[PDB]
């Protein structure tokens, strides 16, 4: 995994590449407004890509409790900000997670920290949806999991097809969330 | 081991066909060409074949199994076979 | 007591398997290793085993029972056995 | 149960602890705006935890009627204010309760008082949800119960993950609300 | 049944009781604003309980038409104003009625007139919902009936629990409205 | 009268068990301890017992009936019995 | 397919026909505001019918990624602009596309581009809907496909029946989207 | 003004130009769908430009009354369907008309008939707005007039700049609607 | 200002006070759910009061731009999380800031960083509103400033009056935002 | 201005900088999802800065007509996409433009095309707003102009202050839009 | 090939009736008048007849098959036949 030493080492190389981009676009890198951009664009790009630095077990700061209850747990409207790996432009939205525990319940915030490990990377929405679901499934081993990601891709709105109102919805349903019509209908209703 | 339970999801013409659980007869599973796996989201192992249920039923007939009952539950077709 | 009703929820590969009601034969329940309980939300007692239905069907066969019918109702798989 | 004399007895100790907190944060407990704060904060904390003083039997005030009504009864949008036991910060939202009686029917406001017993305590949302569901089930012995709690956790919004739009939804479905798809579907629809 | 002659006879007794209430609350019954309050409060109370003066037979006005229409007939958002029999404070909201006729079809406005017989009484919401469903079932003998009542109880909002945003939903599903999932789901969707 | 249809709603462990319609054998209904009623919302009379289906099936066996088929329809479990 | 050479060749013929239309309607094609209208109306009709110039495999641009992602993929609210072949007036709206991949995954924008090949033609909504669904089905061979198109038809709003609020909704459900009640209710929920 | 005799005379010429357009776009004018399209499109185009057949005097069917009501009269949300004279594609929306009479009052429907004389032509929104306002100003000689047209131009949404969410609003404020700030603010409030 | 050394020093004192509070209510500080609570509560309070650690000069990280863009600059919907100094309970909402520059312009995100210094402290909404407006005024010396803060106080919703739906709006208007009726109407319209 | 020759030359230099960025972030530039990324990201950045390749004269395309339309002209909800010059991340939103002509009127799309020359560059919102307003002022010499840009900055939401709900509104009022209270209020109401 | 699976969608009175998969006996399919097709949305071939299931059941009986079980799954009615 990526370290803070790696970030200090690669920051000058990233800033040099961004300075080169500024010149190759026909812009003047010495303008008042464009002066500190190489360093700022470079460190914003390290921040959008933190999560390569992270591991599931460290994120889950032992926040696995014994809530012996037989209920559906949903954390909805978790803001999601990712980077499209094909064009390197943001894809942003919300993530709604649901699950039916067995003998272990996760701390509410750690579901949002699982979203942050994977969204802060160069992604494809489908991979991100599955990684979130696999992390919940492996850490808890629940009766069922549901993960729904809704995002606007800048690469589809700002350019290309330019469908300004379009959104991408990816949905993973596992265990009882796939098998039971009542469970999936309940989760799909409660996330609204 | 006289009873057997096999299943398939809707579209009976196509597989997979679930042919067993963790405690199933390993020789019978090997005979059917079944593989053992724990599907993502499940907390149990299962034996499955790529074959549609019709192929599996014919193989079980040659093994001394007869269909006693067939039912639908949700989108699953289940067969209850007995060694007789 | 010739008739018996046993059931499992979807994923027949795994238990629990409901093997009886309050008036079930206590010796048969003991033989199957069943436990009696009143699950939260229910106003009745039930006998259940951790075993998947396949194990229960094999045990009932050794006790003189034969499956007459098997049906699905909602997410439940039910077996009707007769001695 | 916690009594009103326990509250009077511990109030000076709670006020002293809140005065110590003001000093430890770098604040001046002698400034005009902070002079009555240790007592007002100690009093607020006891009101937030007044659920420890109540018992189901008392709260229900014998308002269990013998009317045999074969209908679904719901009390929705019950404002709920609880305390996070992990961070001592509020988690606030709504509770929606539904049940199908057998022989006993509860007086409507008593369902909101059942929410009050458990929510006015140091809690986890999952425990809170089960306690309401189990209190209704044991007192009325109904055909079924459904409890949905919807809340914003200040510890996920003001700090930590800072996912300012996220909400936790927890849902308990017992008896016919669990088994019958028509029942669960009608409950989830009528609470919207 | 209560008559208009009974109303005129009891009006002075009701006005005297309301005048007694004004004095017992600490108010001056001789001030300008309260001079006509005993009679106004007495008449309002008679109007609020006018449902006692009615018979389901007279209310239907022979508006039963022998028609083999095979369709769901719903009359939704019927305003409902009733009185709580426990505290004598109003509970107000809407009634949504739906049915699947057999051979007899009811005149649309008579569904609202059935709501008016039972709601204009000292009631409990569960009883009121059941009375509307039983009146449609006995007058028409249909394949099925659905009755949904939603109300705000002033005894839960103005006082007591003071849960300002809470509403009570009561739902009676009979015949095919209970046995058929397609039927129940349709009725609940169409009343939204 | 060789055929019989009995039913129970989901939770087979508990009653009531529907054991007949208006034209059912009154002696058989009396033997089972059944009561006749027209439930609110129904335009037909039915015979029912408080007993779970297992108790009813044992009683019917002593009266010459055998289960030919058992099925689920919605939330109902139905048994088709034949006098043989 | 229609070529750029065909477009250069037919543009003057389209402009001449639009000039003739202006004269046949009683207008003066020489007035300031109408002078460039033959060329502008001609270029607009070529752009509106640019889908005839496209091939499904050229559009796909080898953006079929062999990935194992067992999840529902929806691209919703894709703006759809088309031409009614009966009156030559626009029908405009949205397309919501969902699929469950088998072995191959399509690039998100290629779904919007599949909408564009067929919408940018003289069409009927039902044909357009089927063409989008079949293109996805034959390119990916998925477990199932769902395509919903909602549109306002100018020929129904600006003339004819003149029902100004009406909309046409077309819906194709293939494979598991047709067979599985859970799959269909999920797609239909996530598109709204 | 354009007559019905002119329409019968020019219809074959309009159908021939539409037939030419179908061939020039690369379409087979002989397929089932396009067989009646040259006459259907020609008749539709004559209907869209029918405003050239009517006179403001004939439209105002002696429905000018001598009434003294110094009240603001508004007819809002009048559906509007016009044709862009630049590209010959529709621009549709709503018109909101307000006036303050000084001695003459117009029939309510005649305000929508005024919209129809001018909208049913090849137009520019600015000209359409002014023509509606001048028609009322000259017919009634009022204290003031307010005209607001909001429209979606298909030549900006379906092609060109392709700004799918943009709308054009044009506003004419005459007499007191321009001078008095209370008058204009009242009109702009009541049209919403 | 408060330092990170002060935070390390006072953390054990703040945890001891929170442990004392748990005991003073009827709670068991040794139960599984309350073991880490004294330190997480202490850490959360230090984060909630981090504004004491910062100065207005640090916030203005050379983010002044001498520009003269004669235009209104607004940054609306800034999430704001503060703590009532009267009860030590949160007050959470949004901040909407506007200004009309003279010769200098502020960096967009610094406006939100100004909200952070003052909001992350023990506060009164009026002082918070004034402190944000004064910081902008002294940093840029602009033509005018408008600062609007809408918040929900937990001490008014969870306890005391328990006015569940109430919200406090405080509003500062300086310079041209006070004097000009056009400036103030524009700012209030554009933040909505 | 930037040319198509400038784009072809130094397109490989931009691709080289993007593959260097992929290496510096710790990613494997040779993986399937990243093989075309350095070229796709460079084409994307060239398209996002395509405004550098345009001139106001060419964009206006001689669509300035000499008309006497004494009316307010608004083109609202123009989708706007730009790139921040400080951090190379997008700032996206809407532009609302209004003007009151003197003798010259602009083609409606030409207002959206003026938004495009300036937004499709590395910018700052204040510069962008002023550029649109000066382009209109100098092309038409109108009585007044109003330009309102509302936008979400990705640098304020995905990183930095991370205020997920905030938007930046910038507003230029020139001529009668600045002086007349009635004009400004009319414009601010009609863009809603 | 002793086992056979046939099916029809709700309204048992009317066809089509699915009578086979890719590996079905071609002579039996030809005898039933079945046609092979890969319906749009399916990744498999199927054999079908226009006849309602009652006609197919009578045809198969004249070929030695016997209905062992009949079940409903979703909106599908399925018959499991065994050559005996
Ligand atoms: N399933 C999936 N797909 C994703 C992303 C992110 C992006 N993509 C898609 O990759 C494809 C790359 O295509 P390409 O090589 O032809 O490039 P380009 O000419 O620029 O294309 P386009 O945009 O049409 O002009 C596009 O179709 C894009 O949408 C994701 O999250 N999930
Ligand atoms: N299931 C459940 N979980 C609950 C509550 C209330 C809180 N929690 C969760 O307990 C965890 C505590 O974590 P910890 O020790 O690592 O603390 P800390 O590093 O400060 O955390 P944070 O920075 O916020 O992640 C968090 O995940 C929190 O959200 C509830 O009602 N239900
Ligand atoms: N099922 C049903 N119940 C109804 C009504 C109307 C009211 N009620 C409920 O009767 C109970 C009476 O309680 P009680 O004797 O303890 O009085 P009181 O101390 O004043 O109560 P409270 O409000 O807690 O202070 C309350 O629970 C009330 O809600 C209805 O339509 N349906
Ligand atoms: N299924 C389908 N139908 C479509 C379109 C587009 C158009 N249409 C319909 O074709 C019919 C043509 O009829 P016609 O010859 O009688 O014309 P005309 O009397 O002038 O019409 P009108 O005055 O409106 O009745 C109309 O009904 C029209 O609506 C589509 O996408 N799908
Ligand atoms: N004032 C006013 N303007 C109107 C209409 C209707 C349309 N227009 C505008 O006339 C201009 C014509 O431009 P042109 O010759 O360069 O065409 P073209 O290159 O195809 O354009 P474009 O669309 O940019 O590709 C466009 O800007 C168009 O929008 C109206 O009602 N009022
Ligand atoms: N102007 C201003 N006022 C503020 C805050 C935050 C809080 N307050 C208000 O201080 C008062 C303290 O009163 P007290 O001593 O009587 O307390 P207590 O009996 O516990 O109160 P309560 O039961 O709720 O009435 C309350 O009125 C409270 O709301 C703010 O931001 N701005
Ligand atoms: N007036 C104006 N300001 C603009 C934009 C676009 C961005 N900005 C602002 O420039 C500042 C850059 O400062 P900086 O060097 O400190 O960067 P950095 O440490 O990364 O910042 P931050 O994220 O706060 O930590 C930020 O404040 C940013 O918001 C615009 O359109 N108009
Ligand atoms: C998943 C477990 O086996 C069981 O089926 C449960 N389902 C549900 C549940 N709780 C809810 N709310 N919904 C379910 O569908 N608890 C347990
Ligand atoms: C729960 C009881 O056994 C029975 O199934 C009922 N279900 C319902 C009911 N009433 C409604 N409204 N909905 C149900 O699902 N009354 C009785
Ligand atoms: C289609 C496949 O056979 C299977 O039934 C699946 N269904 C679904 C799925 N994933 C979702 N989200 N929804 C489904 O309905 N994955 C696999
Ligand atoms: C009221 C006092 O005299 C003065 O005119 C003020 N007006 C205002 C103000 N603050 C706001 N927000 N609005 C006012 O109108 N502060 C002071
Ligand atoms: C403040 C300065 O003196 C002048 O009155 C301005 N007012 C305004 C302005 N710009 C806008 N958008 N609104 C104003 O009210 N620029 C300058
Ligand atoms: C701008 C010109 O001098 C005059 O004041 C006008 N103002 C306006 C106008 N038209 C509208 N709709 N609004 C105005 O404010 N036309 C002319
Ligand atoms: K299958
Ligand atoms: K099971
Ligand atoms: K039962
Ligand atoms: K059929
Ligand atoms: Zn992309
Ligand atoms: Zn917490
Ligand atoms: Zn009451
Ligand atoms: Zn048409
Ligand atoms: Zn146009
Ligand atoms: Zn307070
Ligand atoms: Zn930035």
């Amino acid at each position: 995994p990526r370290s803070e030493e790696d970030n200090e080492l690669n920051l000058p190389n990233l800033a040099a590449a961004y300075s080169s981009i500024l010149s190759s676009l026909g812009e003047n890198p010495q303008r008042q407004g464009l002066l500190k951009t190489p360093w700022r664009a470079a460190s914003a790009m390290q921040f959008f890509t933190k999560g390569y630095q992270e591991t599931i077990s460290d994120v889950l700061n032992d926040a696995i409790f014994d809530e012996d209850h037989d209920e559906m747990v949903i954390v909805k409207d978790i803001d999601m900000f990712s980077m499209c790996e094909h064009h390197l432009v943001p894809f942003v939205g919300k993530v709604h997670i649901g699950y039916l525990p067995n003998k272990q319940v996760l701390g509410l915030s750690k579901l949002a920290r699982i979203v942050e490990i994977y969204s802060r990377r160069l992604q494809v929405q489908e991979r991100l949806t599955k990684q979130i679901a696999v992390a919940i499934t492996e850490a808890l081993r629940p009766a069922g999991v549901g993960v729904v990601v809704e995002a606007t891709h800048m690469c589809m709105v700002m350019r290309g097809v330019q469908k300004m109102n379009s959104k991408t919805v990816t949905s993973t349903m596992l265990g009882v969330f796939r098998e039971d019509p009542k469970t999936r209908e309940e989760f799909l209703t409660l996330i609204r | 081991m006289p009873y057997l339970l096999i299943s398939t999801q809707i579209r009976m013409e196509v597989g997979p066909t679930m042919v067993g659980d963790e405690q199933s007869d390993p020789e019978l599973m090997q005979h059917l060409g079944a593989s053992k796996r724990r599907a993502l989201g499940n907390n149990f192992y299962e034996y499955y074949v790529d074959d549609p249920p019709r192929i599996v039923l014919d193989k079980l007939e040659r093994r001394g199994f007869r269909v006693l009952s067939m039912t639908g539950v949700g989108q699953t077709l289940v067969w209850c076979l007995h060694k007789e």
